């Protein structure tokens, strides 16, 4: 995972176009 | 005596003075703000800023 605009996607690959959209907005 | 005094009270037997004040105040206030922003969000390629 990531730190200053944090993701790690394996985590949110237990919950594309929409998750991504919205975790991407920033 | 009386005289002198006379004299005296002559001088003394003045108007009270009034004076007319005016002050006035001025204030201008001149505002210019501008916010942009600048947006691209596609989702089928994920791409969004």
């Amino acid at each position: 995972s990531g730190y200053g605009k944090d993701g790690n996607i394996g985590i949110k690959d237990e919950d594309p176009f929409v998750d991504l959209g919205a975790k991407d907005a920033t | 005596r009386l005289d002198e005094l006379r004299r005296i009270v002559s001088q003394l037997d003045i108007p009270v003075r009034q004076v007319m004040i005016e002050a006035r105040i001025v204030e201008a206030n001149v505002g210019y703000d501008k916010s942009l922003g600048v947006r691209w969000g596609g989702a089928y390629h994920k791409g969004n800023w």
